[PDB]
RNA sequence: GGUCAAGAUAGUAAGGGUCCACGGUGGAUGCCCUGGCGCUGGAGCCGAUGAAGGACGCGAUUACCUGCGAAAAGCCCCGA
RNA sequence: AAAGGUGAAAAGAACCCCGGGAGGGGAGUGAAAGAGAACCUGAAACCGUGGACUUACAAGCAGUCAUGGCACCUUAUGCG
RNA sequence: GCGAGAGCUAACUUCCGUAGCCGAGAGGGAAACAACCCAGACCAUCAGCUAAGGUCCCUAAAUGAUCGCUCAGUGGUUAA
RNA sequence: GUAGGGGAGCGUUCAGUCCGCGGAGAAGCCAUACCGGAAGGAGUGGUGGAGCCGACUGAAGUGCGGAUGCCGGCAUGAGUAACGAUAAAAGAAGUGAGAAUCUUCUUCGCCGUAAGGACAAGGGUUCCUGGGGAAGGGUCGUCCGCCCAGGGAAAGUCGG
């Protein structure tokens, strides 16, 4: 018996061509280019998962030394204080305190200054 | 509602103020230029603009507009001094492909594109 | 540049043929419908022809015969039209614009005297 | 061959952008002081053949 | 509230972009069979009594195909 | 070479309207005309009309991740 | 890279020896950059510590501490 | 983790078996935010209008982005180059739904050892009349060498 492609390819093709959403020009309309775009998208996808994790910590650190410097300190110094006050092991959350709770952030600056000098 | 089978016997499908000139021996883009000035204009302005637009697509277009008018009145009861070009568009009909001879033996194909000129009349009504 | 002042659209011989051709037509018919431009160029040549004829003497006649090669039109211009224009300080030619043609899409005009 | 030739297909975008000036300008239609059919400024009214008096037949 | 100054910021779309709705084009896909292929078996020569294959015809009206052959879309006999 | 397909049945659309016509809109037939003779389905490329969000200090393998704005609510209201 | 021949103790040169990497190796660094430096990616996280490299702003983190040097932008184009 | 070797599976057509579904709507097509570790699979809705899913087992013309691949459709260049001898053309009148282009009149201009006329070859009804106006005609046609019908072709001496 004969077993022509019929239905299999078009379905295979529509799947790809639907991942292609706000894809500019041919990248959303023609299969070969839509599919091709996705290979490169795969690189970006797998990489950006572990990248966001560097991206955020960066943002986190930036907010910390901003507030640390508001109370005559800095990230390097502040963190060492909290480290030297072993009791203090915030690390995660610490950026939100600086940004939302200034009263609370000050307390932790004052504790960090002790454990150091 | 019931089902599809029933609906088809129940509600029988109308095309109010619609008329189409099918298989018009003219290129779509060429025809669109004319149709583009007629969109949204009052059926009377449309009739007049057409008589003065120097393009040859003017005649066929005008002919659809008068048919759409007639249809709106006769087949649909609608009142004339309330009429306007709700919608108008040109779609492409089947291309007449012809073979032209060229230098040093080669041939080419001339595309003699056809048009489907449809215009839709509606009653304006501010209120 | 090109700050000249005349207008052809063919070759020397032809420009003169057209001029004389349409001049005979207007003078014979009194009103001709032609292309706007073609009519514009005609206006002065025909206006100048009436002034020559406005002489009345043989020379004035014979001069008209250099451009009007129709025995009858020369008589019409000499003996009929020019005398009627006696106290008109030149100007009998008027151009009206009729409106666009089908084939070329050219704007037509009328020229009458 | 056919010496200067296009390098890449021009996109639907790029092709369309070039046509942003191709739109016809509607004639400025006036209404005839007589026969009351619309006409072109500086031309004889098509309908009556008027231009102050009647010049053209019908 | 108004004039002057200093800042900041919105909306316009000639045309474009993404998405949605509705269409046109085109003939994939599904369904179908009026057409083919293979194997198995049967059957297996035609012609000077003029073949195989054709030309020109034959119709009330006939270009094409069919059937025919100036007795020409048919004539006679037998059977169903 | 390529070329298939109205409908169960031609009941193949009398009559009306715009148009020289082509083409359409109705009326009628039919279960359906969402089958009308460019007659089964009618993908995609491609060409359009309409709507949403948008774009006229911008350097671009066109995505990807993050956040904000607008819109929407039929595996779908914390979820997108 | 190291150890030699060839070659000008030239070549991003050639031909061996030997180790490591690329080939088939993503991630960090070295602006950019197969090979150098660090380190071998089973998947998920809007957690933590470190390597080489860094901590004025672009750009994560001391415009750090102490005793000195250079004043040529040397740093951030080679010799007699 | 490349060549390569090894393992487990997804999907398509056909077949045998079983369970079924379907004009109160099958396949196919279209939309989707659901499921599975992947190939993939389901729900709902929309179209369609007569066939078909699931499970086991069997067999293959069984899975496509590439081959300056083949067939077909459609884009780009682009409303661009061109519209085929630089022998012109003008006006009037007519016809017609419609006229630069068709008819007629008066001019103009180009050939005139030809761009006139008569054979031969070759072509095959192109001839004439009346109609037509899809397509062919590089534009447009009311016209034509195009389309339809009817007609026309005459030999003892001319060629054979
Ligand atoms: C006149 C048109 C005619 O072209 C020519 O004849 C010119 C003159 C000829 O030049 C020539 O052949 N020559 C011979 C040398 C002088 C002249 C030349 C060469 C290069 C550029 N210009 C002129 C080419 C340029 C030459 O290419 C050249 O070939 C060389 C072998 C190598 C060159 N490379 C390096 C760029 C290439 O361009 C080729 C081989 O043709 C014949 C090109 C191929 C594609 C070809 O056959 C075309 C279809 C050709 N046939 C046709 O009918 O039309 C064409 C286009
Ligand atoms: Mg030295
Ligand atoms: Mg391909």
């Amino acid at each position: 018996p004969r077993a022509k492609t019929g239905i299999v390819r078009r379905r295979r093709h529509k799947k790809v061509l639907k991942r292609a959403k706000g894809f500019w020009g041919s990248r959303s309309k023609q299969y070969r280019n839509a599919f091709q775009t996705l290979l490169n998208a795969a690189t970006y996808e797998y990489r950006d998962r572990r990248n966001k994790k560097r991206d955020f910590r960066r943002l986190w650190i930036q907010r910390i030394n901003a507030g640390a410097r508001l109370h005559g300190m800095n990230y390097s110094t502040f963190i060492n204080g909290l480290k030297r006050a072993n009791i203090d092991l915030n690390r995660k959350v610490l950026a939100d305190i600086a940004a939302r709770e200034p009263e609370a952030f000050k307390a932790l600056v004052d504790a960090s200054r002790n454990a150091r000098q | 509602f019931r089902n599809k089978k029933q609906r088809k016997q129940q509600v029988k499908l109308r095309k109010p103020g619609f008329a189409v000139a099918k298989y018009v021996r003219m290129s779509p883009r060429k025809v669109r230029l004319v149709v583009d000035v007629i969109r949204g204009k009052s059926v009377q302005d449309a009739e007049d603009l057409l008589r003065f637009i120097p393009r040859s697509a003017s005649e066929p277009v005008a002919k659809v507009l008068n048919s759409a008018k007639a249809n709106a009145l006769h087949n649909d009861e609608m009142l004339e001094d309330r009429l306007f070009v709700k919608e108008a568009y040109v779609d492409a009909g089947p291309t007449l492909k012809r073979l032209i001879p060229r230098a040093r033996g080669s041939a080419n194909i001339i595309k003699k594109r056809t048009s489907h000129i449809t215009i839709i009349v509606a009653e304006k009504g501010n209120k | 540049h090109g700050k000249a002042g005349r207008k052809l659209n063919r070759n020397s011989s032809a420009r003169v043929a057209l001029a004389r051709a349409q001049a005979t037509a207007l003078l014979r018919e009194g009103r001709i419908q032609t292309t706007l431009t073609k009519a514009k160029e005609l206006r002065p040549f025909v206006e100048q022809l009436i002034t020559t004829a406005k002489g009345g003497d043989l020379h004035s006649r014979r001069l008209v015969a250099q451009d009007i090669h129709d025995k009858d039109v020369v008589r019409k211009v000499m003996d009929e039209v020019a005398p009627k224009y006696a106290e008109r300080p030149g100007g009998y030619t008027r151009i009206l614009r009729v409106g666009t043609r089908r084939g070329d899409g050219v704007t037509m005009a009328l020229i009458e005297l | 061959a056919k010496h200067p030739v296009p390098k890449k297909k021009t996109s639907k975008s790029k092709r369309d952008m070039r046509r942003s000036h191709h739109a016809l300008t509607a004639p400025n239609l006036t209404e005839c002081p007589q026969c009351h059919g619309k006409k072109l400024s500086h031309h004889i009214c098509p309908n009556c053949g008027y231009y102050d008096g009647r010049q053209v037949l019908a």
